[PDB]
């Protein structure tokens, strides 16, 4: 808490009473004669940085933010729904542990829950030699969260069984289902943080949340207010001629899908990630039809008048068909 | 008792106090090949042949350090290389082991069996093997390999197997026998794997004596042997500061079968913690009672926190 990061590429110093080093870090980027002042030790620690925030999109300061341009690529074949491409990328040769981790993740974006489970055991087995552990950790929350799918399907495939499909299937043998009980029945998800050790937590101490639902609490708290702004701003009938009061919703939205699905992390497949989903994009199509049915009676804006609306791209199209049911269709159909 | 001995281990795995003392009878219930099998082998590129006798102890000793004298040090490094690159799986023993929860693990073993089966839960293990790792630690779970590990070379130098290596201990290692040392006062110990004529064991047995009357808390020794203990022996070495539960004085098998022993007292280990022997409904009013008399301080408790209570 030395730095506010939004959402827009801007920072904004809270809590920080000593040297402003970001302050410092933005005038270095911007000047070339402030570098060859640096150690040629140091000169390599920069390109890194430079590299890490023009591919997360911290831009610059409050102060000297112009644009707010900022577009979108989430590059992940599980987001696009590539299927034949990971069939093709799974029967390729495994070449590192980064490559199977990333394959593990492709079996349960396909239903191959009896192998994907497999897989990241063996991650389990190999990642201690890594020396980095972070590949270690995401995988034994990936591998727990996929054991949590394989007990709520065997309560729903024994379980209802006849409506579902046909009659009492078994997608997992008798064997496997007992085996994985016994392997894993002495896990707390609680406990996976503190179990490991202090180099790895202080420096990955943003990875606690992915425990827990507590990755997505301030998402959650800043649709629940804004949507109350903008619901009370359209049952006052007034139009803010700016910028829109909801390009928070989105932005942070499209931080929580690459996130997601550029690490590769089952947390795609809850019921809580996609109910966030939903109430997000319900709220900017609720204000894009508000927007749209607008009327100044003043011959058009004359300084607003090249302003621009909410059209649906293509992550608009897969985030309402991977997330919303068809009564959630419904809804937003006939509101 | 077996029974007090029962409990005493169970509410300390509850506490963050267990610790387990882990020898070389529970690493070849997951087959690894045995030292007895190499002297026979360094008998064999010195003499012709080993003509048996049953091995007096001082062939059993110098073997080692006679072959090392001789033939040079490179040809003592690459036998280890050859008899213990095989990659073994894990017996039931160390899930078991693990399951009953230890603070640590201290290990004669110079195998990478036990650090296998700790990477495979939610649990890490900073491992010890040499004596610059004491001080470039972790996380203050060790797994403490006091005889020296391969980890960083099959050489002969990181592991001691000699006999210029037993009473140089003291000196090439001393900051893993005060880290060893230390856990033992603390901790509650117990011995798995051992048959009661140990250099692991009687220079523990040595180090107690040298202690006040109440200083320190005895040792646990599950003693799995074939033949029973005799009440003498269970006399002797209670009074040395070990309390042997006996495997062979529970169940009863073959002279051959192992397994069958090391897992009845590790199964009255787990299923005491895993509560299966609950009768008489006199047990059920101090079962619950110990989850709940802590919370009469409290006016009132959260029901999604009381399934916490009850584990």
């Amino acid at each position: 808490y030395d730095y506010h990061f939004e959402v827009n590429g801007t920072v904004v110093r809270h809590k920080n009473k000593g040297f402003g080093y970001m302050e410092r870090f933005f005038e270095l980027k911007e000047s070339c004669d402030e570098r060859s002042k640096l150690s040629k030790k140091q000169y390599e620690r920069f390109n890194a940085l430079f590299n890490f925030f023009e591919k997360n999109g911290v831009i610059c300061m409050a102060k000297d933010a112009g644009t707010l341009n900022t577009s979108i690529e989430i590059n992940s074949l599980a987001y696009h729904g590539k299927y034949d491409v990971m069939k093709k990328f799974i029967e390729e040769q495994s070449v590192s542990i980064e490559d199977d981790y990333k394959k593990a993740f492709f079996l349960a974006c396909l239903g191959r829950w009896e192998e994907s489970y497999d897989l990241y055991s063996n991650i389990i087995l190999n990642s201690i030699d890594e020396s980095n552990g972070c590949v270690y950790y995401l995988s034994q929350i990936n591998r727990y969260r996929i054991y949590q799918s394989i007990t709520q399907a065997v309560t729903q495939f024994n379980g209802l069984g006849l409506l579902t499909f046909g009659r009492h299937y078994k997608p997992f043998t008798d064997e496997f289902l007992a085996r994985i009980e016994r392997e894993m029945t002495n896990f707390n998800i609680d406990d996976l943080f503190n179990g490991m050790p202090f180099e790895f937590q202080k420096k990955y101490k943003i990875l606690e949340f992915l425990s827990d639902n507590q990755f997505l609490y301030d998402d959650t708290v800043k649709l629940f207010e804004l949507t109350n702004k903008v619901r009370s701003e359209m049952s006052e009938g007034s139009y803010s001629f700016g910028m829109s009061s909801d390009i928070v919703v989105l932005l942070r939205l499209y931080d929580n899908l690459r996130f997601l699905y550029e690490n590769c992390l089952w947390s795609v497949s809850f019921h809580e990630f996609h109910q966030y989903i939903r109430n997000s994009m319900s709220l900017l199509i609720e204000k894009a039809e508000y927007e749209r049915t607008r009327d100044i009676d003043e011959l058009g804006f004359s300084f607003f008048g090249k302003k621009s609306g909410f059209f649906m791209e293509y992550y608009d199209f897969v985030n309402i068909s991977r997330h919303f049911k068809i009564d959630d269709i419904k809804n937003l159909e006939r509101s | 008792n077996v029974v007090e001995c029962i409990k005493e281990i169970t509410e300390s795995s509850r506490n963050g106090k267990l610790v387990f003392f882990v020898g070389a009878g529970v690493s070849t219930l997951s087959d690894y090949p045995q030292w007895w099998r190499l002297v026979d082998k360094y008998h064999e590129e010195l003499y012709g042949s080993p003509k048996k006798g049953n091995y007096s102890s001082d062939e059993y000793l110098r073997i080692p350090q006679i072959f090392y004298n001789v033939k040079g040090e490179m040809a003592f490094d690459g036998i280890l290389k050859d008899f213990f690159q095989v990659d073994k799986p894990t017996n039931p023993i160390h899930d078991k082991i693990l399951a009953m929860n230890p603070a640590h693990v201290i290990t004669t073993n110079y195998d990478n069996l036990i650090d296998t089966a700790c990477w495979k839960r939610g649990k890490y293990f900073s491992v010890i093997s040499a004596e610059e790792d004491v001080a470039n630690a972790t996380s203050s779970r060790y797994l403490l390999k006091v005889a020296g590990d391969f980890r960083k070379g099959f050489k002969g130098e990181n592991v001691v197997l000699k006999e210029d290596d037993y009473l140089n201990y003291d000196q090439n290692y001393p900051l893993i026998s005060n880290l060893m040392k230390t856990i033992i006062a603390t901790h509650t110990i117990v011995f798995i794997g051992y048959g009661l004529g140990d250099y692991n064991i009687n220079m523990l047995l040595n180090w107690v004596r040298k202690l006040q009357k109440d200083s320190f808390h005895k040792p646990f020794f599950i003693r799995t042997d074939p033949s029973p203990i005799e009440n003498e022996t269970l006399i002797y070495y209670e009074n040395k500061g070990l309390r042997i539960i006996d495997a062979a004085s529970l169940i009863d098998s073959n002279e051959y079968d192992y397994l069958e022993r090391y897992s009845a007292v590790m199964d009255l280990l787990i299923e005491s913690q895993e509560n299966k022997f609950i009768t008489k409904d006199d047990e059920v009013i101090d079962y619950i009672y110990g989850k709940i008399s802590p919370l009469f301080a409290l006016q009132y408790i959260r029901k999604i926190d009381l399934k916490h209570v009850f584990e």
